[PDB]
C-alpha cells in the first residue's frame, strides 16, 4: 500500500469510519483486470470496438488506476470503463460513450487518466453534461513537462468542468513532467506509485494518471462522509482547503488534504 | 484521417435523425449519442465538406486519440 495515501490524509477520514460505501466510481480506463482479488469491481462495460471484456487489461494502467482508488477509499464500488485499449489509447467517442455510460448507470465519479494536447468540443459536451447531472469529474493533468509560458494542461483535464490534478513526489515536489498551466487545479502523488498491474501483480507506475485517482478516492470518501454534498461542493472542498506548496501555475492550489476537505 | 464526430444543432435528437443526415452525406454512422448531440462516423473529404456545409450541422471534428498519461 502507497506512501500517496496517508500524504493526502485519507487515514483521518477512515478513523471516523468513512471509507467510501456505496460510492460509485468509474475508472475510464483500459479495463480493470479481474486477476485482483478485492478491487471489487462492481460491474462495467467496454467501448473499444475491438476489446470487449472491460475486465481485462492488456495495459495495466486502468488496474492500476483502480487499485489507487481503492487505497483511498477502500470500500468504494468500482466501476469498470473501458475506453482506451491495449496499446493506451481511445478515440473521442469511446470515450464520450464511457462517460454517458457513467452517466446512464449514475455513477457519483469519474476518473479519466489520459489526455491528448488538443480538445473536441463533443468530449467537452459530455465531461459539461455529466458535472452539469451531478458527477465528480476528475483527470490526470498530462505529463507534457514545460513550455515557457504556455499551458501543457492535456484535454480533457483542461476544460473548466473538469478537475485537473497534476503530480507532486513524496516531498510535494512537482514531478518534472507534470504539465502546467493556469487550468491546474490540485496536486497529488504521482511518483512512484505502488498500486494493483494485471497477472495479480504490484508495482510502481508514474504520471499524472496516477496522481488523478488519488482525488477520485478522496472525492469518494468526501461523499461517503457526505451524502448530500454537490459535485460543486465536493470540487470546492478540494481545491479550498488544498495545502498550498506556493505556486499557481506549477502546483494549482496545491496538495489535496482530505481531512480539511471534510467537516 | 478518416474517423468523425459529426455535431448537430436543435431538433435531431434520435439517432435516426442524425443517422439519416450523415447518410444523405455519403456517411457511415458508427454510433449516436445519447446525451450529447452528435454522432460518431466514418466520412470522405467529400462527405466531410458536405456535412460542414449542411445547416442540421453544428461541427465536424476529427475523432482524435488520447492516452493514458502513465510511464
Ligand atoms: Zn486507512
Ligand atoms: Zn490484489
Ligand atoms: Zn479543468
Ligand atoms: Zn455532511
Amino acid at each position: 500500500v502507497s506512501y500517496g495515501v496517508a500524504q493526502i490524509k485519507a487515514p483521518a477520514l477512515h478513523s471516523q469510519g468513512y471509507t467510501g460505501s456505496n460510492v460509485k466510481v468509474a475508472v475510464l480506463a483500459s479495463g480493470i483486470d479481474s486477476s485482483h482479488p478485492d478491487l471489487n469491481v462492481a460491474g462495467g462495460a467496454s467501448f473499444v470496438p475491438s476489446e470487449t471484456n472491460p475486465f481485462q487489461d492488456n495495459n495495466s494502467h486502468g488496474t492500476h488506476v483502480a487499485g489507487t482508488v481503492l487505497a483511498v477509499a477502500p470500500s468504494a464500488s468500482l466501476y469498470a470503463v473501458k475506453v482506451l485499449g491495449a496499446d493506451g489509447s481511445g478515440q473521442a467517442s469511446w470515450i464520450i460513450n464511457g462517460i454517458e455510460w457513467a452517466i446512464a448507470n449514475n455513477m457519483d465519479v469519474i476518473n479519466m487518466s489520459l489526455g491528448s494536447p488538443s480538445g473536441s468540443a463533443a468530449l467537452k459536451a459530455a465531461v459539461d453534461k455529466a458535472v452539469a447531472s451531478g458527477v465528480v469529474v476528475v483527470a490526470a493533468a498530462g505529463n507534457s513537462g514545460t513550455s515557457g509560458s504556455s499551458s501543457t494542461v492535456s484535454y480533457p483535464a483542461k476544460y473548466p468542468s473538469v478537475i485537473a490534478v497534476g503530480a507532486v513526489d513524496s516531498s510535494n515536489q512537482r514531478a518534472p513532467f507534470s504539465s502546467v498551466g493556469p487550468e491546474l487545479d490540485v496536486m497529488a502523488p504521482g511518483v512512484s506509485i505502488c498500486s494493483t498491474l494485471p497477472g495479480g501483480k504490484y508495482g510502481a507506475l508514474s504520471g499524472t494518471a496516477m496522481a488523478s485517482p488519488h482525488v477520485a478516492g478522496a472525492a469518494a470518501l468526501i461523499l461517503s462522509k457526505h451524502p448530500n454534498w454537490t459535485n460543486t461542493q465536493v470540487r470546492s472542498s478540494l481545491e479550498n482547503t488544498a495545502t498550498k506548496l506556493g505556486d499557481s501555475f506549477y502546483y494549482g492550489k496545491g496538495l489535496i488534504n482530505v481531512e480539511a476537505a471534510a467537516q | 484521417e478518416k474517423k468523425y464526430i459529426v455535431g448537430f444543432k436543435q431538433g435531431f435528437k434520435s439517432c435516426a435523425k442524425k443517422e439519416d443526415v450523415i447518410s444523405e452525406k455519403g456517411g457511415k454512422l458508427q454510433k449516436c449519442f445519447k446525451y450529447v448531440d452528435a454522432a460518431s462516423a466514418t466520412l470522405n473529404e467529400k462527405a466531410v465538406e458536405e456535412l460542414k456545409k449542411d445547416p442540421s450541422v453544428a461541427y465536424v471534428e476529427e475523432d482524435k486519440l488520447y492516452r493514458a498519461l502513465s510511464a
